[PDB]
Formats: C-alpha cells, sequence, structure tokens
C-alpha cells in the first residue's frame, strides 16, 4: 500500500506526459521531438493477436537520422542504460548472422544449435543500433523479420525452427553525405531502400542549423555540463522513478 | 632459528619486524622522499592500520615495501624479502598475528582474543621496485618478488581447489573430513571411529568438501621497451583466494609477486617429467587498475585494500618527486615562453613549425576525467589529425611523439585492418569465455596512438574510429558474442591531402578526402602547407646542414636550454595533480568565441564544401583550453587562455568567408583606413586631453578600452611612429607620450 | 512458378479510407464451464463478423479436400 | 473504484469552462504557496514512507543469504539493486544507499557503520528480531 502513494502522486499530477518528456534526456539540450519518440518507445504497444487467423505486431520502431553533432547517439549510449534488458551495437562492426540468431556446433551431442545474439537476447527491451547506412546491405536484410513479421525463422545445418523476437528497434545512421545538402531532395538523400524506410514507424530526419537565441543556449547548457559544479540538471522526475512508473505503465491495454 | 634451505633465522627477524611496527611513522617515508611536511604531527602509521583492520576484519595488510625500507635497521628485511618470500612472508604473517594478540589483550573487546587468533592472517606487501619487465627475468631470480605492469587478456573462470576433504560416510556411518597439506591426499584404508570394516573401501564426497579460489590470468606486458620483430611477450598469472576476480578481462592492471617455475609432461602417462620448467608469477598484491573510472566494484575485501591504496596517490604514482625537482617544475612554470619553449622542447630536431607542435603538446595533457552520474563517457582526451604537402615532417613528428610518450603504439594505415585498430575478442572453447586480443587501441588505454596514411586507409577500415574517437568504445557483436570493450585513447593521425600536394583552386575540405561526420569528429586540424618562401628555405638547409656537421648531433636547433628528460615528469605530475576548474569569466569568452566561430561558417553554399562549425568545435574549446591550463601548473582556467585555444583551432580556418581554397598569398588599403582613423581619433584626444602626456597603456584604457574588444596596439604603436616621423606627437620617454608644440 | 501475384499501392482518396475502417475495426475486434462458453460462442461471433466460414470449419475442409 | 489508476474522464475536453471567476483565483494562489511549503514536506515525508516499506524486507535481504562480515558499502547496494528490486518495484543505487543508513539508525545496536576513505564499510552481522522496531515508521 505505501508505494501505492508514489505511483499515486506520480500519475495524478497534471502534467506528467510533459513532466515526463522534458525528463528523459537530462544531459541533452531540447529535441522535445525526439524525446518525445523515445518515451513512447519504452512503452509498447499491445501486439494482441488478431482473430486466430493472424497475429499483428505492437512495438514501435523510432528511427533517428540526423546531421552531426546532433548528440544522437547520446540518446542511445542513454537508453541502452536505462532502458530494461537493452543491447548498444555498433553495427557496422557487427554481422547480420550474429544480429538475428548463430548457428554453432557443440560438442555434447556433436549437434548443431542456436546462439542467441543480439535481437533474441534483446527481448522484451530496446535493441538500439547505429549507422544503418555503414552497416551493408548483407546485414540490413536479417533485421526485416525481427521488424513487422516480429519473429526470426532460421533454416540452417538441417536445424529449421522459429524464435519470436518481441524486440523494439531503434538506429542512428547518418544521412549520405555525412551531412545533407539542403540543396538535395530527401529522395535520392537517405540511401535506403523503401521496405526498411517503410518498418520505421517513426522518423526524424534531424537537422542542424545556425542561429543565437539557440546556440547560445546550446553552449551554456554544454558548459555547465562541463562544470560539474552547476550540475543544476535535476529533471523533474528522477532516472529512476521513470522505471517504476514505467513497470506499472506497460500493463494497461486500451 | 637458522632456516636450513635460506639461512634466515627467525628470531632475529620476528624481533625487529615487531617494533617496526610500532616505531613506523610517516616521516622516515617523507626524509627519503624529501618531501615538504604533517601527517597530523606523525601519527604512528602502523597502528593506525593495525586498529582499522582489527575493527574491519580484513585480515589482509597492505604495504610499500619502500616504507618498511625507509626505516632504520630494517633494509635486511627489506632486502631478505625479494630474496626469501616464502618464509619473511610467513614470519610477517605470525608476527602481524601476534601483535593483533598484543593490542587486544591491551585493547579490552575484539573478537575475544580467540575469534581474531583462529583466522589467519595475510600480508599483501607491494612495490617493491619495478622489474624491468618481462625480457630482463631472469633465471636467476626464480624465486623473487617482482613487479610487473601490463594490461591482462584472459581470466579463467574461477576454478576450485581442493583444501581440505569430506570422506564418505561407510557403513560404519560416522564420515571422515581431513586436510591435505600437500598435492597428496590420503584416504585411509579403514573405515570409521570403529573399525567395523577394518578392510573397506573409502570414499570422497566432492561437494560438501571445503575448496579455494585459483584464477589463472594471463598478461600481456605494456609495450614499453619492446624493440621491434616480436609481440610483446605474457606470463601467465594465478591467483588465491583472495585477489580473485580483482582483474576483469581488458583491465590495466600491476601486479606484485613471486615468481615461480614447473616443469611439464608429454605423454603423461609415465611419470616422467621434462626439463626447461615453464614458468608463472604466484601473485601476492595487485595494484588494481592504475585507473581512475571507479564506476562499480569488481571483487570482495579486496576493494578495501583499493581505498587504502589510492588515498596515498601522490608520491606512489608520481613514483618519484623532490621539490628540487618540484622547485624545478614551478620554475620552468614560471618562465614566460613556456607554451613555446616546451613545444619545441618536445622535438627539438622539428623547424619552425610551432603550431603543429603546439597542438601536440595540448595532446600530451589532454583534459581531465569530467564523470557524471548521468551521460557520463565525454572523452575526456582529444584527437589531431594533420595534413599537408607531403615530406613534410609530419610522419616524423608522430615518431617523435610516440617516442615521447610512455605508453605510445605506432601504427600504419593500410597495413592494418579493423581487428588491428580494435582488439578482437574470441569465444574460447577450451573453457568457453571472452578473450580479448591485441588491441592497438588497446595498448593504447591512456596515452596518445599514432597512425599514418589515414587517407591510404582503407573504407572497411577507418570505420572503427567512428565509433572509438567519440565515445571511447567498442561495441563488437559477431556470432558468438556481443559486448562493449572501452578503450580510453587520444589518436593522433597524420594524412595526406588527395593526389600529393593542395590544389589551390579546390575546395579544402574536398581537397581533404574524409568525410564530414569523421572530420568534425577530429578535435583539430592542422594543414602545414610546404611555401616557396627562399626566406626559411635557407635557413631550413642551415638547420638540417649542421646536424650534419657533428657526427652525434644533439640539440639540432638554436642552443637554448630545454629539457628532454625531465619534460616527461613533468607531464606525468602536471596530468595527475590539477584538475582545472572552469571559472565564470571563461564560460562568457567561450560561448561567444563559439558563437563568432558558428555565424561565420554560416552560408547557403557552405553546405557541399565548407567545414561547418558544430558542437564538437565547442567540445574541442573546452577540453582544450582545460588542457592548457592544466599546462603552466594553472588550477583554474583563466579568460587569456581559451583565446589560444581559438587561434589554435582557427589555425586550420582563417582564409575565406564562402568559398573555400583559401589561398591568401599574403599593408592593405582597409589598413591604411585603419591607421587614419586610428590617427584621427588619437590627434583628436590628446589635443583634447590637456595634459599632454600620457602611457601608452594609459591612453590604450583611455580609448581602446571604451567599448569593444581591443586592438593590436602595435599597429598604435605604427600610429605613434608616424606621429613621429609626421611629428604630430613626442613619445618623450616611454612612461608617457606627449604631442608636439 | 504458374501464379504471379502483383500487388500494387497507390494512393486513392477513398479506397484508403473504406480499408482504414476495416484496418481499425481490424485493431479493435483483436483486442468457468459457463465462462468458456461464453468465450467460445464470443470467439465465434468475431469469427461471423468477417462473415463468411470460420475458421476450423475451413482448415477441416481443407484437410477433406487434399484427402 | 479499486484502485486501477486510471483517468479516462480529464482528459476529455478544455471543460474547465464553467467558473468565470473574477481575480478571486489570485485569492487562491495567495493560498497555493502555503501548502507549497507542506506539500514539498509532504512529498518529503512520503519517501520517509516509501523507504520504510522497501527496509521491512532489507532486514532479510542482506541477513538471510549474506554472511560475510566485513560488507562494504558499494558490493552490499549493487547488490540490493538488482536483487529482487528488478522485480515489479525497482529501486535506484543511492536510494539503497538511504536505505542503509536508515538500517542502521533504527538499529545502530548491531549495525555499527563507519567510514574510512570512501564508502562506508558495514557491520558484523548478528541477526536480531527486526518488526519490533519496524513499527517505528
Ligand atoms: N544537442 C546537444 N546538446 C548538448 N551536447 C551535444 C548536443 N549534440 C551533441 N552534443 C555533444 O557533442 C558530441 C557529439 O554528439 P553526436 O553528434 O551524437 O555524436 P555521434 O552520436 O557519434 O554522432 P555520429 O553521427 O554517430 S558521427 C557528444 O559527445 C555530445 O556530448
Ligand atoms: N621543417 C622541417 N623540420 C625538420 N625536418 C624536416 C623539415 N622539413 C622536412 N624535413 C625532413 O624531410 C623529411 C620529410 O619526412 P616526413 O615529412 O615526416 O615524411 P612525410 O612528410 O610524412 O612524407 P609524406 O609524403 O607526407 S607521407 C624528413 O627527413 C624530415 O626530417
Amino acid at each position: 500500500s505505501d508505494e501505492i502513494n508514489e505511483l499515486k502522486e506520480m500519475v495524478k499530477d497534471e502534467h506528467i506526459y510533459d513532466k515526463l518528456v522534458r525528463s528523459i534526456a537530462p544531459a541533452v539540450f531540447g529535441h522535445e521531438a525526439v524525446k518525445k519518440g523515445i518515451l513512447l518507445q519504452m512503452l509498447g504497444g499491445v501486439h494482441k493477436s488478431t482473430v486466430e487467423g493472424i497475429k499483428l505486431r505492437g512495438d514501435i520502431n523510432i528511427c533517428v537520422v540526423g546531421d552531426p553533432s546532433t548528440s544522437k547517439s547520446q540518446f542511445l549510449k542513454y537508453v541502452v542504460g536505462f532502458a530494461p534488458r537493452s543491447v548498444y551495437t555498433s553495427g557496422k562492426a557487427s554481422s547480420a548472422a550474429g544480429l538475428t540468431a548463430a548457428v554453432v556446433r557443440d560438442e555434447e551431442g556433436g549437434d548443431y544449435t542456436i546462439e542467441a545474439g543480439a535481437l533474441m537476447l534483446a527481448d522484451n527491451g530496446i535493441c538500439c543500433i547505429d549507422e544503418f547506412d555503414k552497416m551493408d546491405i548483407s546485414d540490413q536484410v536479417a533485421i526485416h523479420e525481427a521488424m513487422e513479421q516480429q519473429t526470426i525463422s532460421i533454416a540452417k545445418a538441417g536445424i529449421h525452427a522459429t524464435l519470436n523476437a518481441r524486440t523494439s528497434i531503434l538506429a542512428a545512421a547518418n544521412p549520405v553525405g555525412g551531412r545533407y545538402n539542403r540543396k538535395l531532395s530527401l529522395r535520392g538523400n537517405l540511401n535506403m531502400t523503401a521496405p526498411i524506410m517503410s518498418r520505421f514507424d517513426l522518423f526524424f530526419v534531424i537537422l542542424d542549423d545556425c542561429n543565437e537565441k539557440i546556440d547560445t543556449e546550446l553552449a551554456s547548457h554544454i558548459v555547465d555540463l562541463h562544470m560539474k559544479r552547476d550540475e543544476a540538471i535535476e529533471p523533474p522526475f528522477s532516472a529512476e522513478q521513470l522505471r517504476r512508473y514505467i513497470k506499472y505503465a506497460r500493463t494497461f491495454k486500451p | 632459528r637458522i632456516i636450513w634451505g635460506t639461512n634466515v633465522s627467525i628470531q632475529e627477524c620476528t624481533t625487529n619486524f615487531r617494533n617496526f611496527l610500532m616505531s613506523f611513522k610517516y616521516k622516515f617515508r617523507k626524509i627519503l622522499d624529501e618531501r615538504e611536511e604533517n601527517t597530523t604531527d606523525e601519527e604512528l602509521y602502523y597502528i593506525k592500520q593495525l586498529n582499522e583492520m582489527r575493527e574491519l576484519g580484513t585480515s589482509n595488510l597492505n604495504l610499500d615495501a619502500r616504507n618498511l625500507l625507509a626505516y632504520k635497521q630494517t633494509e635486511d628485511l627489506y632486502h631478505q624479502l625479494l630474496n626469501y618470500p616464502q618464509e619473511v612472508i610467513s614470519i610477517m604473517d605470525q608476527t602481524i598475528k601476534d601483535c593483533m594478540v598484543s593490542l587486544i589483550v591491551d585493547n579490552n573487546l575484539d573478537y575475544d582474543l580467540d575469534e581474531i587468533e583462529t583466522k589467519f592472517y595475510k600480508v599483501r606487501p607491494y612495490n617493491v621496485g619495478s622489474c624491468k619487465g618481462m625480457r630482463e627475468l631472469n633465471p636467476n631470480d626464480i624465486d623473487k618478488l617482482i613487479n610487473l605492469k601490463g594490461l591482462v587478456l584472459r581470466s579463467t573462470p574461477v576454478i576450485p581447489d581442493m583444501k581440505v576433504a569430506f570422506f564418505k560416510c561407510n557403513v560404519c556411518d560416522h564420515t571422515m573430513a581431513v586436510e591435505i597439506d600437500r598435492g597428496v591426499i590420503q584416504e585411509p584404508a579403514r573405515c570409521e571411529r570403529i573399525d567395523c570394516n577394518e578392510p573397506n573401501s573409502m570414499s570422497l564426497i566432492h561437494n560438501r568438501c571445503s575448496f579455494a579460489d585459483k584464477q589463472v590470468i594471463k598478461l600481456q606486458e605494456t609495450p614499453d621497451f619492446v624493440p621491434d620483430g616480436q609481440t610483446p611477450h605474457s606470463i601467465s598469472l594465478c591467483v588465491y583466494d583472495e585477489l580473485v576476480d580483482s582483474c576483469r578481462a581488458g583491465d590495466r592492471i600491476e601486479v606484485t609477486g613471486t615468481f615461480r617455475s614447473i616443469p611439464i609432461r608429454a605423454n603423461s602417462r609415465q611419470r616422467v617429467l621434462k626439463s626447461l620448467y615453464k614458468t608463472y608469477v604466484d601473485v601476492v598484491h595487485v595494484k588494481k587498475v592504475s585507473d581512475k573510472r571507479l564506476d562499480v566494484d569488481t571483487s570482495t575485501i579486496e576493494q578495501e585494500l583499493m581505498q587504502n591504496k589510492v588515498d596515498h596517490n601522490e608520491v606512489e604514482e608520481v613514483r618519484q618527486i623532490t621539490d628540487q625537482d618540484l622547485a624545478k617544475i614551478r620554475e620552468v612554470a614560471a618562465r614566460e615562453d613556456l607554451y613555446s619553449l616546451l613545444a619545441r622542447s618536445i622535438a627539438p630536431s622539428i623547424y619552425e613549425l610551432e603550431d603543429v607542435k603546439k597542438g601536440i603538446l595540448l595532446q600530451l595533457f589532454g583534459g581531465t576525467n569530467k564523470t557524471f552520474t548521468k551521460g557520463g563517457r565525454y572523452r575526456g582526451d582529444i584527437n589531431i589529425l594533420l595534413c599537408g604537402d607531403p615530406s613534410t615532417s609530419k610522419s616524423q613528428i608522430l615518431q617523435y611523439v610516440h617516442k615521447i610518450t610512455p605508453r605510445g603504439v605506432y601504427t600504419s594505415g593500410k597495413g592494418s585492418s579493423a581487428v588491428g585498430l580494435t582488439a578482437y575478442i574470441t569465444r574460447d572453447v577450451d573453457t568457453k569465455q571472452l578473450v580479448l586480443e591485441s588491441g592497438a587501441l588497446v595498448l593504447s588505454d591512456g596515452g596518445v596512438c599514432c597512425i599514418d596514411e589515414f587517407d591510404k586507409m582503407s573504407d572497411s577500415t577507418r570505420s572503427v574510429l567512428h565509433e572509438v574517437m567519440e565515445q571511447q568504445t567498442i561495441s563488437i557483436a559477431k556470432a558468438g558474442i556481443i559486448t562493449t570493450l572501452n578503450a580510453r585513447s587520444s589518436i593522433l593521425a597524420s594524412a595526406n591531402p588527395i593526389g600529393s600536394r593542395y590544389n589551390p583552386n579546390l575546395p579544402v575540405t574536398e581537397n581533404i578526402d574524409l568525410p564530414p561526420p569523421l572530420l568534425s569528429r577530429f578535435d583539430l586540424v592542422y594543414l602545414v602547407l610546404d611555401k616557396v618562401d627562399e626566406k626559411n628555405d635557407r635557413e631550413l638547409a642551415k638547420h638540417l646542414t649542421n646536424l650534419y656537421l657533428e657526427d652525434k648531433p644533439e640539440h639540432i636547433s638554436q642552443d637554448d636550454v630545454l629539457p628532454v628528460e625531465f619534460l616527461t615528469m613533468y607531464i606525468s605530475y602536471a596530468k595527475e595533480h590539477i584538475h582545472p576548474i572552469i571559472t565564470e569569466a571563461a564560460k562568457t569568452e567561450l560561448v561567444r568565441a563559439y558563437v563568432g566561430m558558428r555565424k561565420m561558417g554560416d552560408d547557403s553554399r557552405s553546405d557541399e564544401k565548407r567545414i561547418t562549425a558544430t558542437t564538437r568545435q565547442l567540445e574541442s574549446m573546452i577540453r582544450l583550453a582545460e588542457a592548457h591550463a592544466k599546462m603552466k601548473l594553472k588550477n583554474v582556467v583563466e579568460l587569456e587562455d581559451v583565446q589560444e585555444a581559438v587561434r589554435l583551432i582557427r589555425s586550420a580556418i582563417k582564409d575565406y568567408a564562402t568559398d573555400p581554397k583559401t589561398g591568401k598569398i599574403d599593408k592593405s588599403v582597409i589598413q591604411r583606413k585603419l591607421q587614419e582613423d586610428l590617427s584621427r581619433e588619437i590627434m583628436n584626444v590628446l589635443k583634447d586631453q590637456a595634459s599632454d602626456s600620457m602611457s601608452f597603456n594609459e591612453l590604450i584604457k583611455q580609448i581602446n578600452e571604451h567599448s569593444q574588444d581591443r586592438v593590436e596596439s602595435s599597429d598604435i604603436q605604427e600610429a605613434l611612429s608616424r606621429l613621429q616621423q609626421e611629428d604630430k606627437v613626442i613619445v618623450l620617454g616611454e612612461g608617457v607620450r606627449r604631442s608636439v608644440r | 512458378f504458374d501464379i504471379l501475384c502483383v500487388v500494387r499501392d497507390l494512393v486513392d482518396e477513398e479506397a484508403d479510407e473504406r480499408l482504414a475502417t476495416f484496418v481499425v475495426d481490424s485493431h479493435v475486434r483483436s483486442h468457468q464451464l459457463n465462462a468458456r462458453q461464453r468465450r467460445l460462442q464470443r470467439q465465434r461471433k468475431k469469427e461471423e463478423e468477417i462473415s463468411p466460414i470460420p475458421q476450423e470449419l475451413l482448415m477441416k475442409y481443407i484437410h477433406y479436400a487434399r484427402t | 473504484n479499486s484502485r486501477y489508476l486510471a483517468n479516462s474522464k480529464e482528459n476529455f475536453m478544455y471543460k474547465e469552462k464553467m467558473p468565470d471567476s473574477q481575480a478571486n483565483l489570485m485569492d487562491r494562489l495567495r493560498e497555493r504557496e502555503r501548502r507549497s511549503a507542506a506539500l514539498l514536506s509532504q512529498r518529503q515525508k512520503r519517501y520517509q514512507q516509501f523507504l520504510a516499506m522497501k527496509m521491512t524486507q532489507v532486514f532479510d535481504i542482506l541477513f538471510s543469504l549474506t554472511r560475510g562480515q566485513p560488507y562494504t558499502e558499494t558490493y552490499l547496494s549493487s547488490l540490493i539493486v538488482d536483487s529482487l528490486q528488478d522485480s515489479n518495484n525497482p529501486i535506484g543505487t543511492k536510494e539503497a544507499s538511504e536505505i542503509l543508513a536508515g538500517l542502521q539508525g533504527i538499529l545502530p545496536m548491531d549495525i555499527s557503520v563507519h567510514q574510512v576513505d570512501g564508502g562506508l564499510k558495514v557491520y558484523r552481522w548478528n541477526s536480531l528480531d527486526k518488526n519490533r522496531f519496524s513499527k517505528l515508521l
């Protein structure tokens, strides 16, 4: 009954949805668009199956794509340290086989078996990724089934199996030319095929442009960070009570 | 009693050692060290540690051998330690338990005099004199106390070891337990207490039997001296029950332990052994990580030893400090040409291109570790590409630095792969574990690296940089394993502009090949351009011919004293005794500097061809200004210490507004007008200032400070010089400046 | 192959509206002994919201046919 | 109803249009700051409440399994977090430190905590009975 009071507070307050969203990236400056996109990530859908016919996905896959110095890797190397059971992979260093599932031999029975991989051991948690563009298609392919069909299926070395990977994913690839010509359009500017461009049920092409009433604030912010003493960064909700509040809210299936 | 095997008699050793443990004070250490004096007026250090342990039950007493050395009448023991560890340690533990007993019969209640005496006591003597790494290890010192450094490669999983048997309760129904005290395990033929089965098959219950932790830790020493040809060596290690798991993979530990030597078998069927014993190190103490991350712990009590270790930081980490050395240091810091001087003092053989030297120096002192509880991993150090016309000392500067730093790892480009750049993991099927191998970048954990032909590097490579440079981690994810190995390291890459020189008809960020992300990644880019001066050319030619004049040439440049060796210890003191705190005033001028950098970079056609000033410019400015303040031993960043940081970042970029291709073939009309208007205003002032005399400085504060930023004021010198030729004013002594009648 | 199912996505002001209504109603219908009766029969009422043959009938049907 | 913390009505619309009061709102606000004193402190007591319930199990967390006497603070904390507190009811590290401090303070008889250089090492367990003092919330 005690902790019920704590939730009762953090849920009966009026502006929680705002109090939350501006309190997901205490270090990062602003980006109230993306921070929203993340807060919704950790709070999945319902994944409730249809009539016995088929089952449909119930998870969200935000996929940032930003110009240089947009603090897009900070969101990841934060989430993967705050979202439960998560994993951070640079992608281009990794391979597609490693990402979905591995087949390997064991001496116990002299038989082939499964290596969980990032996707299967990332079940019911966000599996963030970096630099899609750098990941050659040979590994971009191995994800699709963990996007919409929600489950991986593998037929190798005699073993046929299928493992369900209910895993939110993410991304942080950079545009084609590192930074992307405002001149050019967006079509011939992302360098990624149609499907994997669609399966991402968010999209955030983050820009980076000049200003004064912005860049001054940003610089003051970064400085205050590097001025440890000026860690006034305390947001309303700590990075802990947010966890318990989620672990509650994960259960409503409206 | 004399020992048959060491002839080191016990009674004298224990007797001297006892009052040694009672006469001990901090001062002995101070006198040898020669450092400035209190330690709360030098309380008894050993009873301090001993009381603390007794109250904490650690039963492990860390100890620096040099302490025991620095006390009178103990050097005998200090050397016998290095010579008879197997027994001096034993007599040490005996004395430890006995002084515990005397302390508690003096100190009313602790462990009821028995719980203390029951449990054993072990000692941890560390820092006995750093041996010369692997290649010096002599078969003459098979049983001595070696000190070793270097990261660890692989740690065998915790391996149990028999200590006391627990033999099967027979039909006789009274199980029997017995220790071993040697590699032998004896099972009594007869059954239990009653000889119900004199003929008996006693068995053993290998689940209730006690055990002991024996962890095997391979080790790859640091490449401090590995000449060439051979990969740095490796010395397997064993650890016994308390330091176990104090060293995960990847760590950069230091160890102090006894050497050992054991034969091997070939057939393993017959009892016959093989000559040419194998060797390992039975560790005794482990200096934890030689790092300051302190994110979370690794093991048991051992962390208490770590806390007892970290506080003595000063002498133990400097490994040498004297206020004659420290006095020399502060004196050098006082010298005005320091930033210039030390620059050339890095690479004296290197000619006038000083700003490169300046940036390099600032790399050496790189930044300070600002560790946040939220966020974190803000790349405490910096990274410097440098490019320019072929044959312009770049590669040799790299050699020079790599030789300077005590941790450098030279490396070429296009003769290396992603695995070479960032260690590669292996799921060892022997014990089914994670081993890491040969991270060139990981060897450079702390201290700089170097990389050549950075352009000629493959696109398949030059991608791990995209990660390590900005997070200092490598997230590997392959068939067997996913992991993230952190490799904090300040890369320092050479380059070569495309083709074989500039094309001052080509944009600059196209003349360099690297994509803008990776480029902005680089904290600071140099453009070492070769000129047709003919003014420096003959100076350079002399600067080479002179070194060719002698046989063993030294001090190739101007003969100004510079401390080729002193500066290294200077650096290794600076990076560890001072932490710059960025004062408020610095924040303002830093913000305005960034804003001005970026607004200048603004353009519509700057999108494809120019290098844009981005947040990493601010990261550069701050991590670099704090390094400058670390230099000169400044404890807090000033305001007039980010200005040269801005200057350095502008080394690359000074001369283009909308389109690149600097060009800039260096008295202008607008300079004419500047001098002219200054003349007008200053004449009007000095004729309005009836007290016709005032100093140049007073005049500057009268005019050049009324409003926005001060001017060169040597252009003011030319103005007043004109007014001397024209004779509109008269300096009339340096102290003042009068006008003409 | 013999049959080539060529599908294509095309923007339409109306057909997509009806399709959307359909999909939304789909995500709506997705989500003791007498409770199990009231549950089985309600699942079958949803089986009838898609008016033609219920599924189990159709799988028994395909088995019967291919046999 | 049972504490199903839903709010399906409060999100209806900008219904808050009936009260067409005068500057009387300042009146309400004139008292607002007053309650801000209590409210804040109230929230504070909530932790004095919240942490309370947590420690009701902690003297059976370290107790029922860990009989190593020299246990430190960082190790014990990092044990508390990632213990059953990875289930429905999580907790943060420094919060675990607070739990430890509270346990010691509400039972200084056995639990003796004294800090050396960094991290407060904790006592040697001797297994009392607890709720008899837990009633002192
Ligand atoms: N909006 C921001 N506010 C504060 N700091 C920022 C911001 N954006 C970037 N930074 C800082 O600048 C550095 C660069 O951030 P990022 O651009 O996210 O690096 P990154 O994730 O490697 O980007 P890429 O595309 O992979 S090269 C980070 O270490 C941040 O601390
Ligand atoms: N200003 C200078 N000071 C000292 N040595 C110089 C200078 N200019 C040229 N040299 C010498 O000229 C040679 C040039 O070597 P480097 O410039 O280091 O090689 P490199 O420039 O990397 O060649 P590339 O084409 O750039 S890969 C060396 O022998 C240098 O010692």
